[PDB]
């Protein structure tokens, strides 16, 4: 009877997998999203450094 | 000798034949020994979780 309580307190715990992935996901796309911004930003601000540079 | 008198010889053969080969075969027969209670606290067919 423990055995199988046990049993089915792993299974109340089974979400944490699909918690991480989830997480996982939105994190990725949001790296990409503000890299993406720092590329564009940094692209514009070094042509017109090198403007001034010159 | 009496035990060539063989005039009472079925009267010592006949109730032997009941005696032995009836009654106290019957009465081994209701003298049993059961088994040990050897309780096994190992046995569960079981499986791991739905994964």
């Amino acid at each position: 009877i423990d055995t199988e309580k046990s049993q089915q307190a792993l299974v109340q715990k089974r979400h944490y997998l699909f918690d991480v992935q989830r997480n996982n996901i939105a994190m990725a796309l949001e790296v990409t999203y503000r890299e993406r911004l720092y590329r564009v930003y940094k692209e514009v601000k070094n042509r017109l450094d090198y403007h001034i540079s010159v | 000798m009496p035990q060539l008198n063989t005039t009472v010889w079925p009267t010592m053969i006949t109730p032997m034949l009941l005696t032995l080969f009836l009654i106290t075969q019957l009465k081994m027969l209701n003298t049993n020994y059961h088994l040990p209670p050897s309780p096994k606290p190992m046995k569960m067919k079981n499986y791991n979780k739905p994964w």
